[PDB]
């Protein structure tokens, strides 16, 4: 369907800024997997930026 | 920090950065009396978050610009005018902060008032929720 | 241990405006001011600070011996243009230790000034402006 | 920006070639066009050079 | 990023010049005079794109 | 003294204290009137309290915040952010005081302005009661 | 000059007396408007009086205070939050003037401000009459 | 009793700056401002006060021998820290009855000069600063 799936493929390259491609890589995150009724929040804390390396800390919360 | 406002794929980004921005949010509360006990309350629920922008459009390269390229201060007027009169839904993002959201455009105020030609302005910007309407 | 022959002489100095050397300069100032904001909290006494931003001020003096101030700014501030320059100071005291040379970026200037004589007085300019950023080419 | 996963929307199609087999093909130091996220782009920005030493650098 | 004078290099040309380099101090090796040679040095860092992605997920 | 804000186990401490505090408390008074009296007034029960908070989150260590260890700015934004969302029952603490109650969150506005990147904050509580709930006579 | 507020025996003097102190008061006047000769006016009846006071309750034995044995400033916040709590019907005086009748508490806020733990506070006070029903 | 030989002079006082010692000061000032509250009370005549806070303000000067207020600042203020200073200042003077030494602690200083010079005139730097706590080391 139109709500399964990450967006994550339209940021190779430095289309955007690197800003905005943090703000982008988080919000698609979340929104990717907030679909799954067994998970109840989540959150991208960290993020840095080494050579062409993007690195971020995901932190999931389910019900158990 | 930079500023963008995106329909799909068409973005802008703002030439000169304000000089603050805020974030208005509230929450409803019912209130009754009970005799002889007094005033009671209960969550009645959220409102939508409200962000008021200020600044000016340069007419030449400043020093102080965040970027070289932008177009000419009528052009970004034209451009955001159009936005509002067919009420588009757009995103409206501050980097490095946690403002990232859909919004709708309330209010478009500019004006002209020394001797520089720059266009200052005033935008306000309404948080947008779509409406999920249950089937079987 | 200091020494009185250690304390610069302003008469060793010398100015750059616009990579132009510039003979008739009589003083030099550049200085950068930093805003403050105070912090009280209820229930202690004592009252504290942090810093907001800083921003630049100097001046400049010389003697009058031909416009080259106008000629500098010309019909760019008339124009609407907005006109920015580049000052390098150098003081080099040969009783001192070493060399100072500061490269002050982006000046704006305040004023410009057309004629001021009297009769019997040596004329003088003095030019106030404001500046953003600096940079250090030798320490002393 | 980086020409890495540039899509050409002219290009119609490609010959078909599995992913070890561009995988082989970049550490050989070769530009290709690949088929991913469906659309068709370039796999990876790199240049000729292959062997690399002390002065010259994987940068 | 950092521009300056290359000491080194001054040096090595005053000693070859033949110079005697003992008796002068560093703000006189500084301000030697060369014959129309010039030495500089800087330092800069160049950015690259992003290409890749390392997810720590936790639970 | 300090300020903290709880819910359930879940406890957050505010890494400045503000300039000032104040409460703010009502009664209900009717208004009548008689004729050729003029105007009466009889008593009609007291009103929830009120407070508001003004202060903001450090983005860097200073020697007047009241202890280290404290999160990111816009850490403290979301937690709070998301507990006026959900309409959360909280216990507010001001220690040294007489003010410990349990509150609601009716307003939350943030900001900034200037280049340090801290964030200024207005916080609004308002105070929440219970009603006991009849029992059956045996 | 001295300020009371007396619940029967229990008596609270003020520790502090305050800057200044004001009375006021109204009547209400009805008024009709008569063809050709124009408006009227007619006495309706009197309304109850209102002060207002502004002190501070102080954490140490100052030179300027009324005198000593006062409570803390938060026993005093108590006392007078519990009478405004229950609606219990008072009486307030201010010595040397005319000023001493039955009030009811309407409003009551205090605050902390500065580096000395003195507690600022305004008192609302409305006057009370009680109304007479006839017999036979 | 007062003998005059008793009163301190000002060359005989010391300074240290951030540990290290400062041989070309010239003046040191530091000063505790208390802040008061008027009260007034209605039927009394009289004006009475109550302190509410405390701030501290003071300055230094020096002469002008090398670039140590830039080195002690550098680009901290510019890439956005906090920095903050500890100064011990001394005066010993050898007919008075003993020493003072105080420690002036948390100092932020007010601004930053880059080049102040003039023809014929000996160069001096001037550096206000506020602070929130002391130590007394030596009393007298």
């Amino acid at each position: 369907s139109l709500e399964y799936g990450t967006e994550l493929s339209e940021l190779i390259g430095q289309k955007y800024t690197k800003g905005l491609t943090e703000s982008e890589a988080s919000r698609f995150i979340k929104e990717a997997l907030l679909i799954n009724p067994y998970i109840l929040e989540v959150n991208v804390k960290s993020a840095n930026f080494n050579r062409d390396i993007l690195s971020a800390n995901v932190k999931v919360s389910t019900i158990y | 920090m930079e500023m963008w406002l995106r329909q799909a794929e068409d973005r802008f980004r703002f030439p000169v950065f304000p000089s603050s921005f805020s974030i208005n949010g509230k929450a409803a509360v019912n209130s009754s009396s009970i005799l002889k006990i007094g005033e009671i309350a209960t969550f009645g629920g959220v409102a939508l978050k409200s962000i008021s922008i200020s600044s000016f459009f340069p007419n030449k390269d400043y020093t102080f610009c965040d970027y070289t390229g932008f177009p000419s201060p009528y052009d970004c007027v034209n451009k955001i005018e159009k936005w509002m009169k067919e009420g588009f839904i757009l995103r409206f993002t501050i980097t490095e902060t946690n403002i990232n959201m859909e919004v709708i455009i309330e209010g478009f105020s500019y004006e002209e008032r020394d001797g520089t030609r720059d266009v200052y302005f005033t935008l306000d910007l309404k948080e947008y929720k779509r409406i999920k309407i249950p089937k079987v | 241990n200091m020494e009185a022959r250690n304390v610069m002489s302003g008469t060793w100095g010398e100015l750059w405006l616009d990579g132009n050397k510039v003979a008739e300069v009589k003083k030099f100032q550049a200085k950068m001011e930093f805003t403050k904001e105070d912090i009280i909290i209820a229930g202690q006494m004592g009252t504290d600070t942090k810093y907001m931003g800083y921003k630049g001020k100097g001046s400049i003096t010389l003697y009058h011996v031909s416009s080259r101030m106008h000629k500098l700014i010309g019909e760019k501030i008339k124009r609407g243009s907005e006109p920015r320059f580049v000052a390098i100071s150098k003081l080099n005291d040969p009783d001192s230790y070493g060399a100072e040379r500061i490269a002050v970026k982006n000046i704006a200037f305040d004023d410009l000034t057309l004629a001021d004589w009297e009769v019997g007085v040596k004329g003088e300019i003095e030019a106030p402006f404001t500046f953003t950023e600096y940079d250090f080419l030798d320490i002393i | 920006q980086s020409v890495t996963y540039t899509k050409l929307s002219d290009v119609v199609d490609i010959p078909k070639m599995t992913k070890v087999d561009a995988e082989s093909r970049v550490n050989k130091g070769e530009l290709i066009l690949i088929k991913e996220a469906g659309a068709i782009r370039i796999a990876r920005g790199v240049n000729s050079l292959t062997e690399l030493t002390a002065e010259k650098g994987e940068m | 990023s950092t521009v300056e004078i290359d000491f080194e290099a001054q040096k090595s040309y005053l000693k070859s010049k033949g110079v005697d380099l003992s008796y002068m101090t560093l703000q006189e090796i500084k301000e030697a005079n060369t014959g129309s040679k010039v030495f500089l040095k800087a330092k800069i860092k160049v950015l690259d794109a992003m290409e890749d992605i390392d997810l720590s997920i936790e639970i």
